[PDB]
């Protein structure tokens, strides 16, 4: 209970709702949102004329 | 004491398995009872060499939902017959939920062991099994005695001792409550297995028919072509290989669901196919004419 | 009645009843055990769902002699209607091992109870054929082949045999064997092609013989035999035809897409080979570095 | 049979989190040699 904190997801078994695994992945239409979007390739060279 | 308090393995046929089965089903959802028939010898050995459905209730089952002017009748053949044997049991099926009892399958539990001092309860969920043997197992009272001055686990004893759950969560609960559940087991005689197998009449005409050929120059032209697409993947794939973790390696050049283990599978496949195809064609041309 | 009936699916449940029942009468030594078979009919698909024994004598003098019971029938009709709806009586087994011609006699007294045509179904109880042993039947009347006496015989329908997915289950599982109802790899499929060819060769000996027994013997002339066997003749290939050799194109492309595939696996094979050459020069560099390590280890502890 | 949910996010790679019509809410483990690459947008997923 000590490797638990409050407000962290937590995963559960069958219907008996037995603490199973930890979540640390915390899924959220904010992250789709990146997802989309992606980590862009430009970079600051294109942006040259103007250092 | 005067009891030895143990349950049997119990030996369920061929015969028995199929009917309790195929009732359950179509019946379901809504429980439906029947009664057992088969012979006792031991005390660790209890056979269900067949079984007979009784009707149907939506009153679930109940000593008050069950029909005795219809086991009767059956008996009353069962004796013309000269088939007739003692009642070893009696099976139900729930409409849903795992194997379990509820108080009220209690109930009828408790006349069928007054009637037969051993007595075994098979309970047949046939919507949560797929394997035709999973989620069905046989229960058996426990005795009020048997639990506070602890002569509950004689029946781990002078047994194999194991007990195999198909459901954990609903078994365990009934283990200490209301019941004890020992592991089933399956039997037949050698005339029974060839008779269940059977060997078909169409074997031998599948053997000698080779398929038709619009369909052959498809399956060789689709096939060579399709491992074109990840043969080149291949070589990207190993392109490194001297690094170090297996998940690395499929990391890198996306070798997820690995180009290796696809296209060599797909190379096992067809070529199977293709050696069985041509065996049959020239079988059929060098044997009919 | 019925003119409906091609083709009578059987579950392996009424297999196995009609050869319990068999061996739980003490009927033996080419007695019979004769029961009622249970089930659907009136389509097309025949299924039998169930089966129960019947009390049932025969005297093997006479054959115009045998004992079945009246009560009994309307008795168990009316049990069986209760358990599923799908039972009603459709025919009546016959326990084999053969089909004798005391076997019309009995059909004719059990049309009067059927609500169809009644089906005499032979089920085997010794295993016989490289085909199955249950061969099903219907009684018609027609013709015969001398143009002269309109006699009721029994007309052959062929069975495969089905179950639903409610029983299968359970039959699949309990089998413990390679089965001759589903199939593993290459190996089973050699198998096949072998035991196959066994049954052509067996049941074209039965053809040539026959034909023998006709012209020696002298049994009566059926043109039902002969003429679905003049048709064979006909449909026959013959060798040196353009067909053969456009057999033979075909033959070339499937043997030389399976050597590219061979090849194929050559490198595959060529791809295990290197990993491990790989392995063994990192396993032998650090499994010699270790012992290395651990005599400087050795030696702190000697030198104090 | 299968019963028909909607894909949210992987949570793992071999274990995910979907939702379905069914009124609820589950995590689910992902059977073997099947995509996982079809998995990262979300789109209709099939439950058995």
């Amino acid at each position: 209970v000590k490797d638990l904190k409050a407000s962290q997801r937590v995963c559960l078994r069958s219907d008996s709702y037995m603490l199973h695994k930890v979540l640390e992945n915390k899924a959220d239409p904010l992250v789709s949102l990146m997802m989309v979007e992606k980590v862009p390739d430009s970079t600051y060279d294109m942006v040259g004329g103007l250092t | 004491t005067g009891r030895d308090d143990t349950k049997e393995t119990v030996y369920i046929s061929s015969i028995a398995l199929l009917k309790m089965l195929k009732h359950g089903r179509a019946g379901v959802p809504m429980e439906v009872m029947g009664l057992m028939l088969g012979e006792f010898v031991d005390d660790y050995t209890v056979n269900v060499v067949d079984v007979f459905a009784m009707p149907q209730s939506g009153t679930g089952v109940s000593v008050e939902a069950v029909d005795d002017v219809f086991q009767a009748k059956m008996m009353d053949m069962l004796k013309q017959t000269g088939r007739d044997q003692m009642v070893v049991g009696w099976y139900h099926s729930h409409p849903g939920f795992g194997c379990w009892l509820s108080s009220v399958d209690v109930n009828t539990q408790k006349s069928f062991e007054q009637l037969n001092s051993r007595a075994v309860a098979v309970v047949v969920d046939p919507i949560q099994s797929v394997k035709g043997k999973v989620v069905i197992d046989a229960f058996r009272l426990i005795d009020t005695g048997a639990l506070i001055n602890n002569l509950e686990p004689r029946q781990t004893t002078s047994n194999t001792g194991l007990l195999n759950k198909a459901n954990i969560q609903a078994l365990i609960h009934g283990l200490n409550r209301h019941y004890y559940s020992l592991n089933i087991d399956y039997h037949k005689t050698a005339k029974e297995t060839k008779m269940l197998m059977n060997l078909h009449k169409e074997q031998w005409q599948s053997g000698l028919k080779m398929y038709d050929y619009e369909e052959k120059e498809e399956s060789n032209l689709a096939a060579t072509k399709s491992m074109v697409k990840i043969a080149e993947q291949y070589s990207k794939r190993i392109e490194e290989e001297k690094e170090l973790t297996e998940e690395e390696l499929k990391t890198r050049y996306v070798g997820r669901q690995d180009p290796k283990k696809h296209l060599s599978e797909t190379a096992d496949e067809t070529l199977e196919n293709n050696i069985v195809s041509v065996l049959t064609a020239g079988v059929n041309s060098v044997a009919i004419k | 009645m019925s003119l409906q009936h091609e083709k009578v699916t059987i579950a392996p449940l009424v297999l196995l009843s009609a050869l319990d029942h068999y061996e739980r009468t003490q009927t033996k030594e080419n007695k019979r055990c004769v029961g009622v078979i249970l089930g659907d009919a009136n389509s097309s698909t025949i299924r039998v769902t169930n089966s129960f024994a019947l009390p049932f004598e025969e005297d093997e003098k006479n054959s115009d002699v045998w004992f079945l019971d009246h009560n009994y029938i309307e008795n168990m009709n009316e049990m069986c209607k209760k358990i599923n709806a799908k039972e009603k009586l459709i025919g009546w087994y016959h326990s084999g091992p053969k089909l004798r011609a005391s076997d019309l006699k009995i059909n004719e007294l059990f049309k009067k109870y059927t609500q169809n045509n009644p089906l005499l179904l032979i089920v085997d109880v010794k295993q016989q054929g490289v085909g199955l042993p249950t061969d099903a039947y219907v009684a018609i009347e027609q013709v015969k082949d001398d143009g002269t006496s309109t006699e009721k015989t029994f007309l052959h329908l062929p069975c495969t045999i089905e179950a639903e997915e409610a029983e299968e289950i359970g039959v699949e599982h309990l089998l413990r064997d390679v089965r001759d109802q589903a199939a593993g790899g290459l190996s089973i499929r050699l198998t096949n092609q072998l035991k196959s060819l066994k049954g052509l060769q067996s049941k074209l000996k039965d053809v040539v013989e026959y034909l023998d027994k006709v012209i020696n013997k002298e049994l009566p002339i059926n043109h039902t035999i002969l003429g679905k066997l003049q048709d064979v003749f006909n449909l026959l290939p013959n060798l040196g035809t353009p067909d053969d050799d456009e057999i033979d194109v075909e033959n070339h492309d499937r043997i030389n897409i399976s050597n590219n595939l061979q090849k194929a696996l050559t490198v595959k094979t060529n791809d295990e080979l290197m990993v491990i050459y790989i392995s063994n020069l990192v396993r032998s560099i650090i499994a010699f570095d270790d012992l290395i390590e651990n005599k400087i280890q050795n030696k702190k502890i000697q030198e104090q | 049979p299968l019963v028909i949910g909607q894909f949210l996010e992987p949570i793992d790679q071999n274990t995910g989190i979907v939702s379905s019509t069914t009124g609820m809410s589950y995590v689910v483990r992902i059977l073997s040699t099947l995509d996982r690459e079809l998995l990262k947008p979300s789109m209709s997923v099939a439950l058995h």
